[PDB]
Formats: structure tokens, C-alpha cells, sequence
């Protein structure tokens, strides 16, 4: 249903949001000398 | 005192329970549930008195355990097998 | 990548040369398998710096024994011989840490 | 155990064949007493939603049945 | 397949014959045996027996009515009998007090 | 999470030949879906040999059990040697009732799927790839990691993982150029490239990404609403002889 | 008691006969006054089976196995470890599928009868949905402990057999089994000591038919069984399950395609002598051709082998051999296709012991083309 | 060869493969009846339980 | 006598932990 729908783009939205932190993180933990 | 369940006896009425309905209890509330118990068998003995059929039937309607003596021997018949209950049949 | 019987000599020379890079000699420091000091877990992490950006590569290994383990698939050509480096052989065994530049560097 | 350990416990407690039943009917009425009490103390838990359930429900599904009954 | 065609070339009635044989011997054995050791009411057989077929004829016509009230007392055994027989059951009951309710299921039904 | 059991065919079969003879052995109402694509197996053009026809019905009338819902998706050709296999996902008698009723209608007997390295990598390549309303391809990018498990005595080493971020994903598909097929190019030689090990020699248990989906040879494991084609193309020409 | 022993040396040496079991086991029945334990010690040790026990002593036996009730007046008088024991040696030995279940729901009876109940049902029609319910009555109904294990195996059993009915996985949730019992129930008590007893008394008494030893390899088709699932008339081709059956709607009989579950390898006899006979029937009902399936199957399954398909390549080699022996016509295009060097590449092995086995027996068809063709082979 | 060709000729010699609900339900009593009669015999302990069609 | 903690009480402090680690780390930033 449309309600299905609106959850399943929420879930990717979350997804993504939770994927941008690690990414940062890592080009961060990259940057760091120790 | 002695007449407390133990543990493992807690353990068997609850699979009993099980065998009724599938239901999950912890361990402290075994102990908690075995000082209860010293204190339920002080209930029940002031409760019954004296062993008798017709004093225990009013005990145990009283109680809300049983309605009649129809249930006494039909909750007997599912709390046991079937060879006791053919002796209480018998006697009741 | 690509593959013949190989000669029985051949055949020798090539298993000689597995346990060169993994006990050091052809006879063995040290079945032949087992290494001289068995290790459970070893994790590596390998960074190499391609067009100006970093690629990072971790691998994890559990086992008994990792490089006895390591021998016996190269023993059934399921890992080239060759181009194995030198921290999978066995070199700085029991340390886990991350390598760049060709230089090992421990875990903090 | 069994209900006919309850009765020898009961009737040990107290100190034929009709006595015997009498034991055997008391400590069926025993065994429903425990159920219940557990089964609300359960039932009080899963209200909560506990992980465990906690000796107080058990306490006090205990003192509810005694002052009722 | 040639005694076939030698059969060629040369059911309804067992079907009544045994619903007869398996009634007479249904009645019998309640009469002869079962209210016997039913012993209500000093072996008064012929009032027990009578209710026994009223109660079998419930029961093969698989009916939902049975319960330990609204019978007599002398049913009661036989029932009871029945509730230990672990044959019928669903859970005590809760509209009328004092009695554990029965099911039984149709023995025709086949999935 | 949702399991999805494949599944092929011997020889092709007509599905659409009596849906309102399929109802009255199961007793509730059950749809029918008519359908086909273009699946360009070279973005230049395509021959005849991408014609493929598929299938998709359900079983229930309850959408609040979300449980107990299943789906039978259908698709293949009609000119090579093995026409079409099915997929489906879940636990129910609605997953085996018309198996049987086409069991001795067509005549066509079944056989679980097999796959093996030459195949279980080439899957997330279809996984990743999108297509959009205005048929242009771009790749949504997922942190695969691999799973081996290696057959050995005194089980010195019995499960290792190799882990890739898929930023570092990013960095190696570019090294090489645009490639349709990264795991052919970035991925898998750069494993053997630097580590020397033969990922498709060696045992692979499992694939990996990020939350997408998870690959495993007994069975393919999607948290998506339902199979893609490029995916069901790519298992029939890997089951093809 | 002295006469007693003497009888134990007696039937020990000299075996029981059928008829001599329940005799024993009636008198052993309607009298109480001797002890209760070496009532149980006569049936588990004094008793020796010849052979199978006969439907009569099997009867018997169950008119004893009812656990005594109110309803006890006439009946003759019995224990419940006296009628747990009797059972106990019937596990060491469609309407007596009914019986046991029926005398399974007793709780000193459920942990003997469960073999008893799976051996006597092989059909669907055995199959009833009431019957699961008194089976998960004395599952669900407390003070049986060796119930609900037992319950899901007759359970399994029953929903095996049936093949096509609600999934008795609710009927298992609903009751609980710690899986002891089932395990328990699941294993047959094998006595080997006792075995060694009843293959001398079978050898000897009475008729030296029915061998006891012939049920022991059914005993372990019973244990293979058990484990497995623990752990005129117009009807179909298998929903026939006699031979005599068959062959009086064998003009009326139609068959359904279910190619390899015909070649896939008691009250009515086994399936299993049935396929042997499925696969002339095939041969029979259509003429050789190339448009009957069983032959486009064994084509098929013949790819699957030389491509790697399916799980191991010898399973099906001994089936496509046998088929194949005839029908010149089709096997020709058995050779003719897989002749080619071209599936010699993919497996040699494979090749050899399907061309060594058909060429003896295949006929020259071809005038011309197929000399060459071979010789190209060569 | 020549039984299949024997054999293939008798079967084309057969023909071709394909109150009453009055008797079904007589029958389906009897199964009723015999399954009680079974099962209260079980029951009761009875001395001569037999099978019943 | 009694248990007082839970997977869900810890959890909530690696988050809280987390949270108040990005909180030290942005409080030098100059923006």
C-alpha cells in the first residue's frame, strides 16, 4: 500500500543517513596519524 | 521448614504448567515462590483442618479453587493419570 | 590462471617451494603442516594509496593454525605461490596491524 | 515430583485409602493455588514487559490471593 | 490381463449387513458389559442402560450438548469415563460452574 | 528478511491455460500477471536472444499477515535448451498446491538450484545496477564482504573474511574506467593482485552487501519487495549449459 | 512358585507358540493373586515370540493393555506396570492403526504403543483430523510426560502420510516437548540378547513362515522410518497400493505424469514393490515412442549428469541403464546424441559406463550415416 | 520384442482408461461406529476387543 | 534480591557515550 511504500523510503533515507556517518568517520580516521 | 518445595519441585508443577500452557518463569522467583509456599501451607492447614471429604469440598469452594466436588475429581483427572482417578472416582 | 600431468621432479620441486615460504627451509625448522608456533586469530589490514586515494582491504583469519592452514591451500594450487607477501607467509606471525608502503606497522 | 509427593508432604505435615484421597485432592487444590498465583504474577510481568520477571509481582500476587481469600 | 478376459468372456449388501453387525454389537456390549460395570444404583441395569443409548446416539451423531449438568447421575460415570477416556476435551467451562467442557470431533471428517 | 527458494524447469509450459480452474482445488481467488521488458544484455543493442516472458500471482486475501504471504515469480526464454525456472519465498501449504497441480499437468519435474563461484560473484553485479524511467544506468554502491570457508584437517583454518569498503569500491572501479561489470575489473583480480589469492578457486559461503541484500549458495536472501530481472537473467545463463 | 519356575525353563528352552501366548496372557490377566513384578518378569522374559504374533494375540493382548477404571466390575483385573510391561515386549516383537491410537492417549501405554501405531498405518486414508485432535489432547493434558513426544511423532507420521493437509506445526507449538521423550520415542529398543531367542524360536515353531527375521529388516524399515520424520474403479496410478487391486481396474486405470517419482526408489502391502512394476506398466500403457515422457526423462536426466547438475552423477546411471535396454527405435538417439566427442570432453568417466552398457544391445537402423559417424568416434 | 508386442495388442483388446450416496453414508456410519466401539472398549478395559468393520 | 539492569539500559549509554563524544569533538570547531 501507500503506507508500505512511504516506510520503505523511509527505511532507505535512514539507511543512507546511517551509511554517510561511517563513510565520514572512516575519511576522518583516515586523516588521523596514530 | 521441610514442607517448602524445592526448587526442581517447582520446576516439575511448572512443566506441568507447560504441558497446559507453554509459560516461562525465572529462578529467584522459585525461592520467592518456596518462602510463599511455607507461608500458602500455613494457609491451607488453617484453611483445612481435620481431613474430611465434606469439610475439605466447602474449604476448597470457599477458596475459589473449585465450584463443587464435580471439579474436585475433574481437576484431579487433569492434574494426574488415569488410574488415580479411577480410585477417586471410586471414592468420590 | 590458466591450465597436462606435471613430471613427478617438477611436482616435488613445486611443493618444496610452498614450504620455503611458509617453515623457512626445505627440511623445516620444525604433520608437515603444523608450523612452530600455532595462532588463532590474526586480522591484517592492508591500505594502498591508487590515483590519489586510499583503498583499504581488511581480512580477518580464525583457525587453529592460520599459517599451517594457509600452506596446505597453496599445496592444492588454490593460492599462487608467488605472489603471497610477506605477512601472509607467517613473517611477524601473532601481530595484526595495518601495512603501507610495504612496512608492517602493530595494532595500538 | 509428582501430585502424589505433594500428598505424602501434606499428610506428613498433618501428623487409609479415603485419607489417602483426601491428600491427593488437597494437593491438586495446592497445585491450582500455585498456577494461579504464578500465572498472575506472569501476567503482571508481561504488563510491564520485564525481561525477567521480578521476585515484588510474585510478592504481591501472593499477598493479593491471601487477603482475598 | 488373458484371466481378465477369461473373467470377460465368462459391495451395497456387506456395507448393510455391517451397519446391522455393528449396532448389535455397539447395544450388546453396553448392555452386557459396560452398564455392568457401570454398578450405579445397585446394578439397576435397565434404567442405566437406557440413557447409554440416548448418549451413543449423541455421540455418533457427534453432537456438542454433552455436559457433567443437566444429566442425571447415573450418566455420570460413564462420562466421566469419557472425560478420562482423553478422547474429548477443549477446557474447563466458564457459562456453567463446576464443569469442564466437551468437544468431539466428527470421526468422518478426513483432511 | 526474506528467503527466496529458486527452482527450474525442464521444458516450457503455458501458466495462463486455466486460472479459474486453479481456484476451485485451493478455494480463493488468485490473480494473473501478463509481462515483458526489454533486458539489454549490451548497452549497444540487443539481439532476440533477451526476449523473455514472466509470470507473478499470490495466494491470500489477508494483507494484514504479512507473514504468511508469498509470491511465484516466473521468467525465461523459449529457445535454448533449459526455458524458464521460479522462485518463492515463505512457508506455506499455498507454496506446494499448485506445484503438485502442475506437477502431473505438464510433466515437467523439478531440481533444487545449484551454484558455485563461477556464478555467486557475478549476482551482486546485478544487484547494484539500477535503471531508472529514462533507461540510464548508474550503479548504487554497497560495502561488500566476502565469506570462505576452506575444507582443511585439524580444521586449521575453517572461516576467514575479506571486507572492502565500498569508498575504497569507488576508487577501484575509477582506477579502472567505466566498466558495466566492476567485480570483473576492480574488485576480484585487486584481491588476487595484492593478496595472491584466487577468490573463485577457493570456497566461497557467502556474499555479502550492505544491507541490500545476501547471497548464499543454498539460497538468495533479499530484504527488497520483490526480485529484479537483470538478477533472474543472469541465474538462467548461469544454469544454462 | 516352584511350578511357575519350572514353566520359565520350559518356555524358555521350548519357545511360546501363538497360541500358547495368549492363553498365558489370559490367564496371566484374569488372575491377580500372584505378585505384580513377576507378572511384569513373565512377559518380558517368559514370553517368546515365534515369528510375527497373529492378529488374534495381538488382539489379546489389547484387551489387557486397558488401563483399569471405574468401569472395572467384570473386567479382569490388571496393573498399569503389568500393562506398560506387556506393551514393553510388544515394542521388542487401518482399523489397528485406530486401535492403538486409542490405546495410546493412557499414560502408561503412550511410551509402547507409538511404535505400535506408526507400524500398522501406511496410507493416506489412516489419516484423520480427529485422531490429531485426541493426539494433541493427551499431548496438551498434563501428568503425561511421555506424551507430547510421542504426540509429535504420530503427529509427523500421520502428517507424512497424508502429504497434503494443515501444517501440525500448531499442534506442536500449543503443546510443550522438551524433545527427551521424543528422542526416546523415536529409538526401538533392539534386544539383542532376546533377538538371538526369537530367531531359534522363529526357526522352529510353529509353521517356519513369516519370519520374525524378515519383520526385523521391516523392524528396521519401521526404525528408518521412525527416525526419518522425528528428525471397475477409475483411479490413479499410485493410488492403487495392492498388485491383486491393480489388475482389476487396469482397463479403467489412468495414469499422471510424475516421471521420476515412479523410477526414485503389514495390512496392505508396500509401495515399494509397486514401482518395480510402475515402470512396465509405463512401458505398457504407451507404446514405444518419442513423445512419452518417462523417455524424454531419462534423455534429461542423462544431460544433468554429464553437465554436473545434479548431485552425484551415479544416482540415476543403474535407472537409465535399465530403461534404455530396449526400444531399438529410441535407443539409438541415446548413442547417436551423446556420441558426439563433444560430451566426451566434459566427462569422460561418465561416458563410459553408459556407452559399455547399451552398445551390446543396441541394432544397426541406419543404412548409411552412422558407420562414419562412429568411425569419427573411434 | 515379441511380449511387448503380444502384451501390446491384449491391452488394445481392453477397453480404455477413464442409492449410492445412500451406501456413503452407511459406510461412513459404520467407520463412526467401529472407531466408538474401539474406543470405548479401549476404555473400559473390555475382554473382547476386536476388529471392527 | 533484585536485578536492576537490562540490554536496553546499556545500549542507551553507548549512544549517550557516542553522542557526547561528536558533542567534545565539534566543541572545537570554529563552526
Amino acid at each position: 500500500e501507500w503506507k508500505k511504500q512511504r516506510k520503505d523510503s523511509h527505511k532507505e533515507v535512514e539507511r543512507r543517513r546511517r551509511e554517510n556517518i561511517n563513510t565520514a568517520i572512516n575519511v576522518l580516521s583516515d586523516l588521523l596519524p596514530v | 521448614s521441610i514442607k517448602p518445595l524445592q526448587i526442581m519441585d517447582l520446576k516439575h508443577l511448572t512443566r506441568q504448567f507447560l504441558n497446559e500452557n507453554r509459560i516461562i518463569l525465572p529462578k529467584q522467583t522459585w525461592s520467592t515462590i518456596q518462602e510463599e509456599s511455607l507461608n500458602i501451607m500455613d494457609f491451607l492447614k488453617q484453611k483445612i483442618g481435620t481431613l474430611q471429604k465434606q469439610e475439605l469440598v466447602d474449604s476448597f469452594i470457599d477458596m475459589g479453587i473449585i465450584n463443587n466436588v464435580d471439579d474436585m475429581f475433574e481437576l484431579a483427572h487433569e492434574l494426574l493419570p488415569l488410574e488415580l482417578q479411577s480410585r477417586i472416582e471410586s471414592y468420590l | 590462471l590458466n591450465d597436462g600431468k606435471e613430471e613427478p621432479e617438477i611436482r616435488r620441486l613445486r611443493l618444496e617451494k610452498n614450504m620455503i615460504k611458509f617453515k623457512g627451509s626445505a627440511n623445516g625448522v620444525m604433520s608437515r603442516y603444523s608450523s612452530l608456533v600455532p595462532i588463532e586469530k590474526v586480522g591484517f589490514t592492508l591500505k594502498n594509496e591508487i590515483n590519489s586515494r586510499i583503498i583499504t582491504i581488511k581480512l580477518k583469519f580464525n583457525g587453529n593454525d592460520i599459517f599451517g592452514g594457509l600452506h596446505e591451500l597453496c599445496d592444492k594450487n588454490l593460492i599462487n605461490i608467488d605472489k603471497v607477501p610477506g605477512w601472509l607467509a607467517g613473517e611477524n606471525g601473532s601481530f595484526s596491524g595495518t601495512i603501507m608502503n610495504g612496512d608492517f606497522q602493530r595494532e595500538q | 515430583m509428582d501430585t502424589e509427593a505433594l500428598a505424602n508432604y501434606l499428610l506428613r505435615q498433618l501428623s487409609s485409602s479415603q485419607e489417602y484421597n483426601k491428600k491427593l485432592l488437597l494437593a491438586c487444590g495446592f497445585q491450582a493455588i500455585l498456577r494461579k498465583i504464578l500465572l498472575d504474577a506472569r501476567t503482571r510481568a508481561t504488563a510491564e514487559g520485564l525481561r525477567e520477571v521480578y521476585p515484588y509481582h510474585i510478592e504481591a500476587a501472593t499477598q493479593a490471593f491471601l487477603d482475598s481469600q | 490381463l488373458q484371466h481378465q478376459m477369461t473373467i470377460m468372456d465368462s459391495h451395497i449388501r456387506t456395507r448393510k449387513a455391517r451397519n446391522k453387525e455393528l449396532w448389535d454389537s455397539l447395544a450388546d456390549f453396553l448392555k452386557g458389559y459396560l452398564v455392568p460395570n457401570l454398578d450405579d444404583n445397585d446394578e439397576s441395569i435397565d434404567s442405566l442402560t437406557n440413557e447409554v443409548m440416548l448418549l451413543m446416539k449423541r455421540l455418533i451423531e457427534h453432537d456438542l450438548n454433552l455436559t457433567l449438568n443437566d444429566f442425571s447421575s447415573k450418566t455420570i460415570p460413564i462420562y466421566r469415563l469419557l472425560l478420562r477416556a482423553n478422547i474429548i476435551t477443549v477446557i474447563e467451562g466458564s457459562t456453567n460452574p463446576g464443569t469442564k467442557y466437551i468437544k468431539l470431533i466428527d470421526f468422518n471428517e478426513t483432511s | 528478511p526474506y528467503t527466496w527458494k529458486f527452482l527450474g524447469i525442464s521444458k516450457q509450459l503455458s501458466l495462463e491455460n486455466g486460472i479459474a480452474k486453479l481456484n476451485q482445488l485451493l478455494n480463493l481467488e488468485v490473480d494473473l500477471d501478463i509481462q515483458t521488458i526489454r533486458v539489454p544484455s549490451d548497452p549497444d543493442g540487443g539481439t532476440a536472444a533477451d526476449e523473455y516472458i514472466r509470470y507473478e500471482m499470490r495466494l491470500d486475501i489477508s494483507n494484514l499477515d504479512e507473514g504468511t504471504y508469498s509470491k511465484f515469480i516466473f521468467l525465461g526464454n523459449s529457445k535454448m535448451e533449459v526455458p524458464m525456472f521460479l522462485c518463492y519465498c515463505g512457508t506455506d501449504n499455498r507454496n506446494e498446491v499448485v506445484l503438485q497441480w502442475l506437477k502431473a499437468e505438464y510433466g515437467v519435474i523439478m531440481w533444487p538450484i545449484k551454484f558455485e563461484q563461477k556464478t555467486m560473484i557475478k549476482l551482486a553485479d546485478a544487484s547494484i545496477v539500477h535503471v531508472t524511467k529514462e533507461n540510464i544506468e548508474q550503479i548504487t554502491w554497497f560495502s561488500s564482504k566476502l565469506y570462505f570457508e576452506p575444507e582443511t584437517q585439524d580444521k586449521n583454518l575453517r572461516q576467514f573474511s575479506i571486507e572492502i569498503p565500498r569508498e575504497s569500491c569507488e576508487g577501484l572501479a575509477l582506477g579502472y574506467g567505466n566498466t558495466m561489470h566492476p567485480y570483473n575489473d576492480a574488485i576480484v583480480p585487486y584481491i588476487y593482485n595484492e593478496t595472491g589469492m584466487a577468490v573463485e578457486r577457493l570456497p566461497l559461503t557467502s556474499v555479502i552487501l550492505a544491507g541490500h541484500t545476501k547471497i548464499m549458495r543454498e539460497s538468495i536472501v533479499t530484504s527488497t519487495r520483490s526480485l529484479r530481472n537483470r538478477v533472474l537473467a543472469v541465474v538462467l545463463q548461469s544454469i544454462q549449459f | 512358585k516352584t511350578t511357575l519356575s519350572l514353566l520359565y525353563e520350559k518356555s524358555k528352552q521350548y519357545g511360546l507358540s501363538s497360541p500358547q501366548l495368549q492363553a498365558l496372557v489370559r490367564l496371566l490377566c484374569e488372575t491377580s493373586i500372584i505378585d505384580t513384578v513377576t507378572k511384569v518378569y513373565i512377559v518380558e522374559n517368559c514370553f517368546l515370540p515365534d515369528g510375527y504374533l497373529t492378529k488374534e494375540l495381538l488382539l489379546e493382548i489389547i484387551n489387557h493393555l486397558g488401563t483399569p477404571t471405574v468401569f472395572s466390575r467384570y473386567r479382569i483385573q490388571t496393573p498399569p506396570v503389568l500393562q506398560s510391561a506387556l506393551c514393553k515386549w510388544l515394542v521388542h516383537v487401518n482399523i489397528s492403526s485406530s486401535i492403538w491410537l486409542h490405546l495410546w492417549q493412557f499414560s502408561f501405554l503412550q511410551k509402547w504403543i507409538t511404535p505400535l501405531v506408526i507400524w500398522q498405518a501406511t496410507t493416506p486414508v489412516d489419516v484423520k483430523p480427529w485422531k490429531l485432535s485426541i493426539i494433541k489432547r493427551c499431548a496438551m493434558h498434563p501428568g503425561y510426560r511421555d506424551a507430547p513426544g510421542s504426540a509429535t511423532l504420530i503427529l509427523q507420521r500421520f502428517q507424512c502420510l497424508v502429504g497434503a493437509s494443515s501444517q501440525i506445526t500448531e499442534s506442536i507449538i500449543t503443546i510443550n516437548c522438551n524433545r527427551k521423550t521424543l528422542k526416546s520415542h523415536r529409538n526401538l529398543k533392539l534386544d539383542a540378547h532376546f533377538l538371538s531367542i526369537l530367531k531359534r524360536i522363529l526357526s522352529r515353531a510353529h509353521p517356519a513362515n513369516f519370519p520374525a527375521d524378515t519383520v526385523q529388516n521391516t523392524i528396521d524399515m519401521y526404525l528408518s522410518e521412525i527416525h526419518q520424520l522425528g528428525a471397475d474403479s477409475t483411479v490413479s496410478l499410485w493410488d492403487v497400493t495392492s498388485l491383486e487391486q491393480l489388475a482389476q481396474n487396469w482397463p479403467q486405470l489412468h495414469i499422471p505424469n510424475d516421471v521420476d517419482y515412479m523410477m526414485k526408489p503389514r495390512k496392505v502391502m508396500s509401495r515399494d514393490s509397486l514401482k518395480h512394476l510402475y515402470s512396465s506398466i509405463i512401458l505398457i500403457k504407451n507404446s514405444r515412442d518419442e513423445s512419452s515422457s518417462p523417455y524424454e526423462w531419462c534423455i534429461w536426466q542423462l544431460k544433468r549428469c554429464f553437465a554436473h547438475q545434479i548431485e552425484t552423477p551415479q544416482e540415476v546411471i543403474p535407472i537409465i541403464i535399465s530403461v534404455s535396454s530396449m526400444d531399438n527405435k529410441l535407443s539409438s538417439r541415446i548413442i547417436q546424441t551423446f556420441c558426439n566427442l563433444k560430451y566426451l570432453k566434459l566427462d569422460e568417466l561418465t561416458l563410459k559406463k553408459v556407452c559399455g552398457g547399451i552398445l551390446p544391445l543396441w541394432k544397426p537402423e541406419l543404412i548409411s550415416g552412422t558407420r562414419e559417424f562412429f568411425v569419427k568416434f573411434m | 520384442d515379441e511380449l511387448m508386442s503380444k502384451l501390446i495388442e491384449l491391452s488394445s483388446k481392453f477397453p480404455k482408461p477413464t442409492t449410492a450416496g445412500k451406501q456413503v453414508e452407511v459406510e461412513k456410519e459404520n467407520e463412526t461406529i467401529q472407531e466408538l466401539m474401539i474406543a470405548l472398549q479401549i476404555h473400559s478395559g473390555y475382554t473382547n476387543i476386536s476388529y471392527t468393520i
